[PDB]
C-alpha cells in the first residue's frame, strides 16, 4: 500500500526537467560573453549578465522547494509570527511579480474590500511565500491566446479571520482534480511545462500551521480562485 | 549574399542566445515560436539551415521533420535538433525523420556553431 | 522492508547539497560582474566569467546523474559498442581530470604493461564515464593532505578479457563498507564533501552491460583499487 | 584608517568572491582555509569584522564562535556567518554563540555588503 515510492522516483525526473532548462541558459550565455567579448556592446553584455542572474534565481526556487520539502517530511517546518500589515505585504508580494508577469503579459491588481492596513500577527516570509506561489501559479498557468490577461488578489475580512482571493482568468483545474491539486507531487497532466508538484502542498502547510484553511473554487477554461483563510490570533 | 536559417524554440530565451551566435557568424536569423509558425515562414522562403526544438507548444519538432522530407523543396535541407529530449530513442526517432543531426540541452555554443557550419557545406 | 523509500528521501536532501554550492557560486560571481562592470579588469572578468562556466558544469554532471538515474530505474540503459582502441580512450580520459586534478594538487598516471593499441569492441562513451568516474573519486576522496598524492590507471588483458585497474592514495575504504558501496545511495559517512552516492551504481551497471564485472580491493589510509574487467569482443 | 576584515571559508572560489567586493568598498582582507587557521591570525591583529562560514574542516564555524565570546579581547567583534546551513536549529545555533547576523547560502552580494556596513557602523 505504500505506492508514494512510486510517486517519488517521478519527483526525480522533474527535479531534472527543472534543472535541465536553467542550465542550458546559464551554460549558454556564459560561453557566449566569454568567447564573444569583442562582439557585444554594454547594452548586450548587461542583458546577457542579466540573463544569467535570472536563471540562477530559477534553480534557487528549486533549492528552497527542495529545502521544504525536506521540511515537510520532517514535518519541522515552523512559522515565527510578527505584527505585520496585510495590504502593506501583499503589496511587497504584488510589486515582485509584476515584472516576471509582463514576461508573460498579466496585469497583477489588487484589490482591498477593507481598509488599509490590515494587521495581523502572522509570519511575512512564509505568508508572501504563499502570495508569491499562488501568483506564481496564476500567470504561469494562465491562458495564451487571450486579450486583457489579469489575476488579481482581493483582501477581505470573514467569519473573525482574514479571506484572501487570488483570482485568474487561467486555463482553470477540471473537476476531477481539484481534489488533489494541494497533495504532494500531483499535477494535472495535459506539455512542457517544469513542475514538482510541492507548490501548492507547500502553500497548504504554511496556511494550515497559520491556524487556518485553503481551498480552490475553479471553472474548466473561464478561470481559477483560490482562497486562504487565516485567523489574526493577537 | 550571406546564409539564412530558421530558428524555431518555443523558449524565446534560447532563440535570443542562438540567434546571437548565429549572427556571430554572419548568418541570417528568422526566429518561430513553434512548429506551425515555423511551417508557416518556411513558405516565404527556403533556408539553407534549421534550428528545431522537439517539445514546443501547438506543434513539436517531430511533426515539423515528418512534414519536411515529405515535400521535396524542404527534403534537403539540413535539419539540427537542439532538444532538450535527450532520451535514447528520442534521437534515433528525429534521426530516422530526415534530421541531420540532433544535440541535447545544455549545449556548447561553440561546438553548435562548428556542427551549423558543417551541415552548410 | 521497504527502506529503499528512506534511502531515496535522503538522496533528495543529496541533491539540495550538490545543487547549493555551484548555485551560490554562479550567483555571486555573475551578480559581481553585473554590478561591477566598471572596477572589473579584463583579466578578473573572463576568471569570473570561467568560474560561471565551470559551476555550470558541476550542475550539469548533476542534470546527467538524475538522467542517468532515471535509467537504473526503468533498466533502459543500453550501450552503443564500436572498435575503439582503449589507449587513445583511456588518454583522453586522464587529461580531461588532469585540469581537475591539479586543482586538488594530484597527478593522474597511466603505465599500461600491454603495448598500444588496445582494440576492443566497447561503448567509448560510456567507458570515459566509467574512467572520469573513478579517476574524480580518486581525486576527490584522495588523501588528506599528504605528499605525493596520485591516481593510477594500470591497463592490462587477463583471464580471457581486459582488465584496468585505479590505483590511488585515497583514504581508503573500511573493510565494513567495501561490500556496499556499489549498491545505490550508499556513501561511507566518515564533512564538506558533496556526495550523490550512485557514483559507483552507474558505474557497476556500465561495466556489467558490457558483459564483464567490477570489483574493489581497498585498505585504511594505504589507498584505494578499483579493478575492472571486461571481455574483448568481435 | 580603512577597515580590515577576516574572511573564513574552506572554497577558496568563495573566497574569491568575497575578497573582491570587500576590496571594492577599500577594506583589508584576510583569509582562512578552516577555523584553526582562522584562530592563529585572530592572536596577530584584531579584525574589525569576521566573517564566518559553519561547514568547514578541521575546525567548523560553531566552535570557532565558542572561542570567540570565550577570549573578551575577541568577545566584541562583530561577527557576520555565511553558511549554506538554513534550517532554523542552524541559525538560532549561531545567533547564541556571539554572532550577530546569518546569511544563508546563496547570497545576494549586495545584501551582504550592506550587512557588512550595517555591522561596521
Ligand atoms: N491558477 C491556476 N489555474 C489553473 N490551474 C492551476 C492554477 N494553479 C495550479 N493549477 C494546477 O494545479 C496544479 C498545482 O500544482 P503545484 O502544487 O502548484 O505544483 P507546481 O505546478 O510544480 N508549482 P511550482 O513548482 O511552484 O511551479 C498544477 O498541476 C496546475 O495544473
Ligand atoms: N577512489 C576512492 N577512494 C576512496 N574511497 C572511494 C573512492 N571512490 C569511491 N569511494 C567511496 O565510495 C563511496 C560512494 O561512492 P559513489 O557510489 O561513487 O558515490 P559518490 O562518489 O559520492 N557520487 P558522485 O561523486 O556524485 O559520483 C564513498 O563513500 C567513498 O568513500
Ligand atoms: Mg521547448
Ligand atoms: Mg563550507
Amino acid at each position: 500500500l505504500k505506492r508514494i515510492d512510486r510517486m517519488k522516483t517521478e519527483f526525480i525526473a522533474n527535479i531534472s526537467h527543472e534543472l535541465r532548462a536553467p542550465l542550458t541558459a546559464i551554460k549558454a550565455y556564459a560561453e557566449t560573453i566569454y568567447n564573444s567579448l569583442g562582439e557585444l556592446d554594454l547594452s548586450t553584455l548587461k542583458e546577457f549578465l542579466e540573463v544569467i542572474i535570472d536563471q540562477s534565481n530559477h534553480l534557487e526556487n528549486l533549492l528552497n522547494e527542495l529545502l521544504d520539502f525536506s521540511r515537510l517530511e520532517r514535518k519541522s517546518l515552523q512559522i515565527n509570527r510578527e505584527k505585520v500589515d496585510l495590504c502593506d505585504l501583499v503589496e511587497s508580494a504584488v510589486n515582485a511579480i509584476k515584472e516576471f508577469a509582463s514576461s508573460h503579459n498579466v496585469n497583477v491588481l489588487f484589490e482591498s474590500n477593507v481598509p488599509c492596513p490590515v494587521e495581523a500577527y502572522i509570519d511575512p516570509t512564509r505568508i508572501r511565500q504563499v502570495l508569491l506561489n499562488l501568483l506564481n501559479n496564476g500567470v504561469k498557468y494562465s491562458k495564451k491566446d487571450a486579450p486583457d490577461k489579469y489575476v488579481k488578489v482581493i483582501l477581505d475580512e470573514k467569519d473573525g479571520g482574514v479571506l484572501i482571493i487570488v483570482e485568474d482568468n487561467g486555463i482553470g483545474i477540471p473537476d476531477h482534480a481539484k481534489d488533489r491539486i494541494f497533495e504532494q507531487f500531483y499535477r494535472v497532466d495535459s506539455y512542457e511545462v517544469p513542475g514538482t508538484g510541492l507548490g501548492l502542498a507547500i502553500t497548504k502547510e504554511i496556511v494550515e500551521l497559520h491556524g487556518g484553511r485553503i481551498w480552490v473554487e475553479s471553472e474548466v477554461g473561464k478561470g481559477s480562485r483560490f482562497f486562504v483563510w487565516i485567523p489574526k490570533d493577537r | 549574399m550571406s546564409k539564412k536559417v530558421l530558428l524555431v524554440d518555443d523558449s524565446a530565451v534560447l532563440r535570443k542566445i542562438v540567434s546571437f551566435n548565429l549572427k556571430k557568424e554572419g548568418y541570417e536569423v528568422i526566429e518561430a515560436e513553434n512548429g506551425q509558425i515555423a511551417l508557416e515562414k518556411l513558405s516565404e522562403f527556403t533556408p539553407d539551415l534549421i534550428v528545431l526544438d522537439i517539445m514546443m507548444p501547438v506543434m513539436d519538432g517531430f511533426t515539423v521533420l515528418k512534414k519536411l522530407q515529405e515535400k521535396e523543396e524542404w527534403k534537403r535541407i539540413p535539419v539540427i535538433v537542439l532538444t532538450a529530449k535527450g532520451g535514447e530513442e528520442d534521437e534515433s526517432l528525429a534521426l530516422s525523420l530526415g534530421a541531420r543531426k540532433v544535440m541535447r540541452k545544455p549545449f556548447s555554443p561553440s561546438q553548435f556553431i562548428e556542427e551549423v557550419k558543417h551541415l552548410l557545406n
